[PDB]
């Protein structure tokens, strides 16, 4: 009874934290998908011609001039070049936002399943 | 009874770990304030200095970038002493309330 | 017994590169959703290292179609690799445990 | 207390660190080399060939596009020869530390 | 396994024989001492009717029930539990003979009942309403202690016993829940035993003579740390981050000097002078450089105090626990009238008497710190529980067999329930009463038959309650000897005997189950 | 039986812990969007001002950037109302139901 449950409640604590860390990773993945749409919102609205400071590399910025706001690269596949317009790019970002949400949604009751089972072992040891 | 003493000392130790995350989080930033203010003074400051952080560039000069560098370094070293005194005062307070309760 | 962990490490190393493929597997299906909308509206290139090389849309459809097929080829061998390493080690957990006892 | 086995423990650990450095430089060597052959095969000089340097791009010939990768393969391989010249130097002490336990 | 028609009754009565036989010489001053080394595998010196039952590793189910039954008697009386053991096997002896003649146990059980309430009728007849004067309380306390220990040890202890129960009459309490604190003094002779009206503190304040004579004691019973443990943690215990653990160190030394300065403000808050004293009882050790500085301020500061003393000093004297020494009025603290540091043994034992409320009286025995000190501990404990019954009742009776033959004269000769079915159980009942006077005198040398014919005649002659002198073997009148029993005690032993006799008599199968 | 109604309010407690942490972000995002608006309303020297979401920083005049940064604090101002009303609602849902649980189990 009780020595089995004291080993059992400690195992489920890792299984919560292993899944919850995977939730924390996929939020970072959909973070840049929100971030790429909001960069794209300024792009069509402003105009071509405005000066931008973009990273040449890490912590080093190169200036430049802006042209062709209605044609953008989308990085999908295994790392593949896909040229799209800016209008279809917003739809595919929000599609990937709901996709990464869907990746966390299948974990989410199972994340709560490992938490509620551990609490029930805490109750069964208490009862 | 001796259980109120030995458990209250466990309460003061857990606040030492609650003290632990906040002061060292600021302490990592003051050394970044150390390395930045030295490279700016060695390099040319006649051309205009900006302030670049994540998400915003405000077009500035050297005379507006320079004082906040010395300001934000001095504010950190005060708070890491301040956060030490407050949480260690909290460990003294919970011990005497446990001794006056269960007597 | 070192033979217990050795069959597990050879299995788990194959699983880690296999889990890499599955996010690529989904995004190989994402690009086929995006290549189907293109018929000449936007051409495609290929991002391969430090060189970005021109493609066509039919060239793109075969390209992600092959890489979809290479993932599935590495999926099926692991199903052979899963059952073999779990059954060989299960035989080893009985015999090699008796070696350390006597 | 033995100071020769103190040298013998340092010697074997220096054998291990060298061989691992060779393996990671060989995989970088083939990675650049097979990156050369794939991009030449598809679409040589038609109008222009963009080449990645960060996020800005240069348009030039197909063979010069290989040439930046060719140089780094030359720099990497000379290290691999120099790494194996240190793998050989860590073996001569290993044959000689056996006698020095008996000498001193 | 089952126990059938004859055997299930037989194992019960035969076990009641040897239980009564081994526990024979345990009641009264003829009652010999007993040791257990088979109850816990330790050198143990033990005497009571209940305590000997609880220590022995008994497996017979009857003696296990009697240990439960006499527990209810031991909660009220104490001694008298060894009185109950003697009458049970004697009661089972006579009725079994009728069953050995062939008779239902239930008709004898039917005869056990009406025989009992005639004796219960006789207890109101034989009760002797005496005063609860101290010398009358001495005679109860003499026979209670001489049952368990020597008489020379008893009379020294009897002086300390009868004065504390007069102090609980100041609280108008008929019972004894407090004034029962047995404190033990390191000695080599248990011939000495001191009575302190207040309390006894068992410590001596490492730098001595801080203030050893305190005429105005304002007591603070606290447990404040002055030798504070200083830890650096990042995980709840010692961790590997050397960068993190360093910053907590500067606040650790600020706690010790914090508690030293709080003592100074409290002394001027309570006293205002050094003519009025102030006593700090710390449950923990105190810094000796603080014990030097507190001694000059007019403070005695006792250290490492026992946690059992921590509550009882709050009850009689007062003083609540803190972890600070903040400015407190004398209303928040208690008072003691006199504090004196006494020394006997390797420890100083500070006496603290004449409390804010003298509600608990400390019984300080001395002794060689042996099981003899344990043997005098429960002896005075049962000494206090016996005279607890004396404050309960109004009628203190000459006991030791004086009532026992006096009941059996009325029971046998006068049939209460003249119908012959119940008088059979009367005959077993009245012969059960004889076992206490007859065999202890027979143990003393004058055998049981010379004792019975003497005390039956003399009580029928006089009506004065002649008992039995347990040191000669012949009946002497217990009214002048001072071997007395309470009206509260003698009812329950009649009560506890009968109910536990009938149910084990009325079994026919003892089956293994569970 | 009675075990199932225990677990429902316990699962409601962890939804409050999710509700408690959302208001700490949205209060911070309002004030920080207000804080960056103050530093650009501080200067009068230069109308040059860069805005961006990624590591791009487009060249625009500062005055149109103010009114957009006026909208940035405002949407974060709008969300702290709907969350705190929600956070109180989930608090009232679990705590008032918790009054039902313990007093009738201990009964």
């Amino acid at each position: 009874n009780l020595p089995q449950l004291e080993m059992l409640k400690n195992q489920l604590d890792q299984e919560v934290e292993f899944l919850s860390t995977s939730i924390a990773q996929l939020k970072v993945v959909q973070t840049k998908y929100v971030e790429a749409k909001d960069c794209l919102n300024v792009l069509n609205k402003s105009n071509e011609g405005k000066e931008l400071l973009v990273p040449l590399t890490s912590s080093m910025y190169v200036p430049g001039k802006l042209h062709d706001v209605e044609h953008v690269l989308i990085d999908v596949g295994t790392g593949y070049y896909v040229e799209k317009t800016a209008e279809d790019a917003k739809d595919f970002f929000k599609r990937k936002i709901d996709f990464l949400t869907k990746q966390m949604e299948k974990i989410q009751p199972a994340l709560q399943e490992k938490h509620a089972m551990k609490q029930a072992v805490m109750e069964m040891m208490s009862q | 009874s001796a259980e109120q003493v030995i458990a209250g000392f466990n309460r003061l130790r857990q606040e030492q770990r609650g003290l632990a995350s906040k002061a060292a989080e600021l302490e990592m930033e003051l050394n970044e304030h150390s390395l930045v203010i030295d490279t700016l003074k060695e390099v040319d400051e006649t051309r205009k200095c900006y302030r670049m952080v994540g998400g915003v560039l405000v077009e500035r000069t050297v005379k507006e970038v320079l004082p906040a560098l010395e300001n934000n370094k001095e504010q950190i070293q005060k708070i890491i002493e301040t956060l030490t005194q407050q949480l260690q005062a909290k460990g003294k307070e919970l011990n005497e309330f446990r001794e006056k309760h269960n007597i | 017994v070192e033979k217990y962990q050795q069959l597990q490490k050879d299995l788990s190393k194959s699983m880690s590169g296999r889990q890499k493929l599955e996010a690529q597997l989904t995004e190989n299906n994402i690009v086929k959703e995006e290549l189907a909308l293109l018929d000449g509206s936007n051409v495609v290139f290929k991002l391969l290292g430090p060189v970005l090389v021109k493609q066509e849309l039919g060239e793109a459809r075969a390209t992600v179609g092959k890489r979809l097929d290479y993932i599935t080829a590495e999926i099926k061998r692991y199903e052979s690799q899963l059952r073999d390493l779990e059954r060989q080690s299960e035989q080893q957990r009985e015999t090699l445990a008796q070696l350390q006892q006597e | 207390d033995q100071q020769k086995i103190n040298k013998f423990a340092r010697n074997t650990s220096r054998i291990t660190e060298l061989k691992e450095e060779i393996e990671v430089k060989k995989k970088q060597l083939q990675n650049l080399e097979d990156a050369c052959d794939d991009i030449m095969l598809a679409d040589d000089d038609c109008l222009m060939i963009p080449y990645q340097i960060g996020d800005v791009f240069i348009s030039h010939s197909q063979e010069e596009t290989q040439e930046m990768l060719e140089e780094a393969k030359k720099n990497l391989q000379e290290e691999i020869d120099a790494l194996e010249s240190r793998v050989e130097s860590i073996q001569r002490v290993l044959a000689d530390l056996k006698v020095q336990l008996y000498a001193k | 396994e089952v126990a059938r028609a004859q055997a299930a009754l037989a194992v019960n009565i035969s076990a009641a024989r040897g239980l009564q036989d081994v526990l024979r010489t345990n009641l009264g001053p003829k009652g010999t001492m007993k040791m257990l080394v088979s109850g816990a595998g330790d050198i143990k010196l033990t005497k009571d009717g209940n305590v000997l039952l609880h220590e022995m590793q008994i497996q017979h189910p009857t003696a296990s029930l009697i240990a439960k039954v006499a527990t209810a008697q031991d909660d009220i009386t104490g001694d008298g539990t060894t009185s109950n053991v003697l009458i049970i096997g004697e009661l089972l002896k006579q009725a079994d003979l009728y069953i050995s003649e062939g008779l239902h146990p239930r008709i004898i059980t039917e005869g056990f009942e009406a025989a009992k309430e005639k004796a219960l009728q006789f207890l109101e007849e034989v009760k002797v309403s005496r005063e609860m004067d101290r010398e009358t309380l001495i005679d109860v306390a003499r026979t209670s202690l001489r049952t368990k220990v020597h008489a020379e040890l008893a009379d020294v202890l009897t002086e300390a016993v009868v004065d504390s129960i007069l102090a609980i009459k100041k609280q108008d309490e008929p019972i004894d829940l407090f004034m029962i604190e047995i404190m033990e003094m390191k000695h080599k002779s248990e011939t000495d035993t001191s009575l302190i009206r207040g309390l006894v503190l068992d410590h001596g304040a490492r730098h001595p003579d801080m203030k050893k004579r305190v005429e105005d004691a304002y007591i603070l019973t606290c447990n404040v740390s002055l030798e504070y443990e200083k830890t650096e943690v990042n995980s709840g215990f010692f961790y590997k981050s050397a960068e993190e653990r360093e910053k907590l160190v500067k606040a650790e030394r600020k706690f010790i000097e914090d508690r030293v300065k709080k003592i100074i403000e409290l002394k001027r808050k309570v006293c205002g002078d050094s003519d009025k004293g102030f006593v700090v009882i710390n449950q923990k050790g105190i810094d000796p450089f603080s014990l030097d500085a507190l001694s000059k301020e007019g403070i005695v500061a006792l250290r490492r105090a026992k946690r059992r003393n921590m509550e009882r000093l709050t009850l009689a004297c007062g003083g609540v626990a803190l972890n600070s020494f903040d400015d407190l009025s004398p209303d928040c603290l208690g008072h003691a009238g006199l504090v004196y540091e006494y020394t006997l043994g390797e420890e100083k034992f500070t006496f603290i008497e004449k409390c804010n409320n003298p509600r608990s009286v400390t019984l300080l025995i001395k002794g060689p710190n042996k099981h003899t000190l344990t043997q005098i501990k429960d002896a005075v404990r049962d000494g206090l529980r016996a005279v607890k019954n004396a404050i309960d009742d109004g009628c203190v009776v000459p006991g030791a067999g004086a009532v026992e033959v006096a009941m059996a004269e009325a029971l046998i000769k006068h049939k209460p329930s003249v119908k012959g079915r119940a008088q059979l159980g009367v005959q077993a009942f009245a012969d059960a009463l004889l076992i206490i006077p007859k065999v202890l005198a027979q143990n003393s040398g004058f055998d049981l038959q010379e004792t019975l014919v003497k005390i039956q005649a003399e009580h029928s002659e006089s009506g004065q309650l002649v008992g039995v002198d347990l040191n000669t073997g012949e009946p002497m009148v217990a009214a002048e000897v001072g071997v007395w029993d309470n009206y509260c005690v003698k009812k329950q032993l009649l009560h506890s005997c009968t109910v536990i006799a009938t149910n084990i008599l009325l079994v026919d199968e003892i089956m293994r189950a569970g | 039986a009675f075990t199932e109604l225990q677990a429902k309010v316990i699962d409601t407690q962890q939804k409050v812990k999710l509700a408690d942490i959302q208001i700490e972000q949205l209060n911070r995002t309002k004030k920080h969007a207000h804080l960056t608006d103050t530093e650009i309303m501080t200067l009068v020297d230069e109308t040059n001002m860069y805005e961006g979401v990624g590591r791009m920083f487009i060249l625009q005049s500062k005055e149109a950037i103010h009114s957009q940064l006026l909208e940035k604090q405002k949407i974060a101002e709008e969300k702290i109302k709907e969350l705190e009303q929600k956070k109180s609602y989930l608090e009232r849902s679990v705590k008032e139901a918790e009054d039902n649980i313990r007093e009738m189990l201990m009964a």
